[PDB]
């Protein structure tokens, strides 16, 4: 069956694979070393160490689980799917879950930073470490809950001619067009638009209030660092995840009569692009930490 | 045809 074949040249495949492996080593090393750094730490920074830690985790997972599977079955061999039903559902579930976790962690970091720069005297009277860990757990669980629909949206289908050819066994939405549009819309709003709009607003307010504070010790230095970092994280998240959601909307909103061979090949090269950006997002955070902070850089190099 | 990979 040559109907499930994706027409992308070997050049793009090798290139994307190379970029993928680079982001793999840089990302995994960066995030793992980040975790180990936050482990041997020793006070709101100690809380943002949890958040950061969480983020690292949310990256590592995607780098250690999502990347190999996606490389193989989504870049190198589009059919048949080789990880079964549980792999099919679990993949997308993990994807969405980690996305939600990352976004919520970003917004939470925005709020915590705001409280850090506006009411530091009320902030030192701190939400305890235990309550912070509880909040991280709450974020993760909420992310899983919001990722639930992927367990029922995706599955295995035999898209071969007779529907009996083992090579036609692919991982795909096992749901009609309209409902798919619905869950994709929900994910686009809740994992991207809404929390990043909130985070961007909060970061603008953070910038302004930082300016006001400057106009009013090492607390100012660390605060400014946190501001620039968080800004960079929000911007990077938006930029990296923007084309991704556009593609998934493109997947279900284009009618059958409009789908040409051009739009097909383009869809898959665009898949390469958007997902490459996704892994860029998966590898960006530890790089930013090393640039802005001399300390974290020294400890990062202490491990390595 | 239509893509099957989301």
């Amino acid at each position: 069956n040559s109907d499930l074949d994706v027409n992308t040249d070997i050049y793009s495949k090798v290139l994307v694979t190379a970029i993928y492996l680079a982001l793999f080593v840089v990302g995994t090393v960066g995030n793992s070393v980040t975790l180990f750094t936050l482990a041997r730490k020793k006070s709101l920074q100690s809380t943002v160490d949890y958040y950061l830690g969480s983020l690292a985790l949310s990256d590592l997972l995607i780098l250690l689980l999502a990347m190999p599977v996606e490389l193989y079955n989504f870049i190198w061999v589009h059919h048949p799917w080789a990880f079964g039903d549980a792999g099919c559902r679990g993949y997308y579930f993990l994807r969405d879950a980690c996305t939600y976790a990352t976004a919520l962690n970003v917004v939470s970091l925005s709020v915590e930073l705001y409280l850090a720069i506006c009411h530091p005297f009320k902030a030192k009277t701190l939400m305890s470490r235990s309550r912070t860990k509880k909040f991280i757990s709450a974020i993760w669980l909420a992310s899983a809950l919001l990722a639930i629909p992927m367990l029922f949206t995706m599955g295995l289908q035999n898209l071969s001619g007779d529907g009996t050819h083992p090579g036609g066994l692919v991982c795909t939405p096992i749901v009609d067009t309209a409902t798919l549009k619905v869950v994709i819309q929900v994910n686009t709003f809740m994992s991207f638009l809404f929390p990043m709009l909130v985070a961007s607003i909060l970061n603008t307010v953070i910038a302004n209030k930082l300016t006001v504070m400057v106009h009013q010790p090492g607390r100012v230095q660390a605060l400014r660092r946190g501001v620039l970092v968080l800004r960079a994280v929000v911007i990077a998240f938006v930029v990296c995840w923007l084309p991704y959601h556009v593609r998934r909307l493109m997947f279900c909103y284009i009618s059958d009569e409009q789908w040409t061979t051009f739009l097909f090949d383009f869809y898959h090269y665009f898949y390469m692009l958007t997902n490459a950006l996704v892994y860029v997002s998966a590898a960006i955070n530890p790089i930013l930490y090393n640039l802005v902070s001399a300390n974290f850089r020294q400890v990062f190099l202490s491990t390595l | 045809r239509r893509p099957y990979i989301l």
